[PDB]
Parts: structure tokens; sequence; C-alpha cells
């Protein structure tokens, strides 16, 4: 079974740049008797299956643009992304289709580096219906925000709160090249209403100083 | 156009069958060897199971032998996978993909099914406000369901601009939540309706939640 390693996993490159991503096959995938290697090149954003960017290690697909091309022979391939675009953020595979089984390379994520940009921050107290259900669920908004670290603290009355909350990231906008990411804080009923003010604190580059935003339980 | 529509995806106990099937169009089927190609949550593809055009040859990846079978049904224009023995390991998203006339390529991809293998119970959501108090953000909280997954709209579709809908995340109690927000402008609120649409196919459970400032 022929193993396809890609290099590097993880790339940020900046619109208008280049992206290289590299593939090597543990064994030849050059057919001798038509010169052509049996390597390809997919492309898959997320919610999508990947889309074949190009076949036989150099040819592309129709309604491919020009900027995706490939390169390479034997063993040693080449993705090249010549002027990243913001639509390109995608996860890119190499494979072989030499001989069964088809195998594929662990993938390359492209990112795109832009300019810092500060998070919107929003929090949002558990609803009243919630509440009757016996549980609290607090939530923080950190909205378009660049570079993807963030940090999130949630304080009850001061306590900071660890172990009971749970963050979920948008993968990077298509567009702006930004990330959102929701926290959320849950506790029973019976400790929600134990305490009065509920806190998230958020720590990122494009801020001066850490943002909070607060409610007092049951104020208006 | 070229199409390949999977179905048969869902939720099957461990040790369970299943029988995926993809609807091929826009094409000569039986022309084409075809594929089963599969990608379980946060990970990298893996080939499953090729079937040659006449469904003479077939192959399967050693992870699938023996308890896989792939087949095809070219008077219907039918890719099958029929799945035996099934294990937690299995779970992925399964892609239905045809092979080049000639090069022998995939070159084109069906949108997928999903495939959960769980002793875990379907379970419908609960949706709650993320009420809003220039630019203000309002949502729902979609909490405590399964198997994936949810599809959240806004406004019935009318409503893109600015919407985040969250990846879920699996909650220790072996459910999922998401949260679906959007910015919208502050002195909208007032006068604009905003209604989170949520769909979780899986439980029988459609919501409509309209989201408002809360009242004091």
């Amino acid at each position: 079974d022929i193993v396809m390693t890609q290099s590097p996993d993880s790339l940020a490159v900046s619109l208008g740049e280049r992206a290289t991503i590299n593939c090597k096959s543990s064994q030849s995938v050059l057919y001798s008797s038509n010169n052509k290697n049996y390597l390809a090149w997919y492309q898959q954003k997320p919610g999508q299956p990947p889309k074949l960017l190009i076949y036989w290690a150099s040819t592309r697909e129709s309604g491919v643009p020009d900027r995706f091309s490939g390169s390479g022979s034997g063993t040693d391939f080449t993705l090249t992304i010549s002027s990243l675009q913001a639509e390109d953020v995608a996860v890119y595979y190499c494979q072989q289709y030499y001989s069964t089984p088809l195998t594929f390379g662990q993938g390359t994520k492209v990112e795109i580096k832009r300019t810092v940009a500060a998070p919107s921050v929003f929090i949002f107290p558990p609803s009243d219906e919630q509440l009757k259900s016996g549980t609290a669920s607090v939530v923080c908004l950190l909205n378009n925000f660049y570079p993807r670290e963030a940090k999130v603290q949630w304080k009850v009355d001061n306590a900071l709160q660890s172990g009971n909350s749970q963050e979920s990231v948008t993968e990077q906008d298509s567009k702006d090249s930004t990330y959102s990411l929701s926290s959320t804080l849950t506790l029973s009923k019976a400790d929600y209403e134990k305490h009065k003010v509920y806190a998230c604190e958020v720590t990122h580059q494009g801020l001066s100083s850490p943002v909070t935003k607060s409610f007092n339980r049951g104020e208006c | 156009e070229v199409q390949l529509l999977e179905s048969g995806g869902g939720l099957v106990q461990p040790g369970g069958s299943l029988r995926l099937s993809c609807a091929a169009s826009g094409f000569t089927f039986s022309s084409y060897a075809m594929s089963w190609v599969r990608q379980a949550p946060g990970k990298g593809l893996e080939w499953v199971s090729a079937i040659s055009g006449s469904g003479g040859s077939t192959y399967y990846a050693d992870s699938v032998k023996g308890r896989f079978t792939i087949s095809r049904d070219n008077s219907k224009n039918t890719l099958y996978l029929q799945m035996n023995s099934l294990r937690a390991e299995d779970t992925a998203v399964y892609y239905c993909a045809k092979y080049d006339g000639i090069y022998g390529e995939l070159d084109f991809w069906g949108q997928g099914t999903l495939v959960t293998v769980s002793s875990a119970s379907t379970k419908g959501p609960s949706v709650f406000p993320l009420a809003p108090s220039g630019t203000a953000a309002l949502g729902c909280l979609v909490k405590d369901y399964f198997p994936e997954p949810v599809t959240v709209s806004w406004n019935s579709g009318a409503l893109t601009s600015g919407v985040h809908t969250f990846p879920a995340v699996l909650q220790s109690s072996g459910l999922y939540s998401l949260s679906s927000v959007v910015t919208v402008p502050s002195s909208s609120l007032g006068t604009q309706t905003y209604i989170c649409n949520v769909n979780h196919k899986p439980s029988n459970t459609k919501v409509d939640k309209k989201v408002e400032p809360k009242s004091c």
C-alpha cells in the first residue's frame, strides 16, 4: 500500500501570495507504458465533497483556474497555488490512483494570513424557557476576528469557571478571512440562581486589553 | 448535469447493518467504474471500495473486507454498499464517486451520506433564543440532540448575510449542541422579525424560533 505523505500539515499565506504543498509517495506512480504519473490533487471546502483540481500530477481539470498548478514526478510532487484568493481556504489532498487501494495524503489546511481584526463580543443570558427545564446555558460570542487564537474566561461572581464550558469555532470565512467563536457555559438552574454577576472576558491580539461583557441575573 | 445522490445513511447499532444507495444521472452509468469513499468526522479521506463498470470486478480496503459488499444495478443507474457488522470506527460521511472513463481518477463526487454507528438514542433538540440587547447580535441555541446533523436557516433562507452557524460540539452527556447567530443593524430590532428555522431530520423535529430583545 502506497503511503502518501503531505508537507506541511498547515499553511498560512497572505492573499495574492504563493502557497506550495508537497506530497511524497512511498512508491513511484509514474507508469512506464504511457509515461504519466498517477497522482491527483483535491480541494475540500467545509461542508462539501472533495473537488478534483489536478490529474496526471500536472494536468488541470476543466473549470479549475490557472493559479492552481501541479508538478513533480515519480515520488515527489508539489501543488502550487499562485495568487492565493480568499475563496481558496480549504483542505488540499494529494491522491495516488496508480494501484488499489487508492490512497490519499493526510491533507493540508490552507489558511489566509490577513491583518489583525479584533472580535466583537456579545454575551447572552439563559432564556426563561430553558431555566424551567432545570438548566442554564450562558453564551458568549466573539465575532469576525483574526488571528484564530483567543482566550475566553467565564466568571460567576468573580470565580473563574473551568471545566463547565465548551467552545466551537467557525471555519475561516471565505470572504473576509475571519473566524467567529461561541463559548457556552452550562450550569444547573439552582447554581445559576445562587449567583448575580455573569461575565465573559475576551483576550485577543486585536484588543489593547481584555474586553469583558457581563449581565446581572434578573436585571434589565 | 452529472449527479450522484447518496441515500440510506443514518444511525445504526454497533454490530448492525445498513445499505447505502447512490442514484447516478447525467451520464451513462454502466460505462464507468464507481467508488465509495468515507470521511470520519474531522479526519481525512479513506477509500472503501470500487466496482468495475459491468460489476464483474470488486475491490475493498482491508478495514472493510468481508463486512462490506459493493454492488450495482445498471438498469436502475444505482450503486450500493451493503455494510454489515458495523463498528464505531465505521462512523463517517460516505461519498459516492465516479471514475474517469479512460484515465481512472475520481472526477466526480456526491454530497455524501452520514452513517453513525452508536448505541445512543435518537433525540430531538430544544431551541432557545439568544436575545439581542450600530450592530446587534442575536441567535438560537439548538441544544441536546442526537445524532448529527441539524440544519439552521434564518427567515426561511431570506437572511444569509452575517449568519454564523457553529460546528456542533458533543457534550459530556453524549448529546450535541450548537448555536447559530446573525449580526444585524441595531435599528432593525424594532421592525424586522428574526426567526431561526431548525430541522433535525433524524428525530422528525422541526422548530421555528422567533428571537427578539427580552422585555422588562
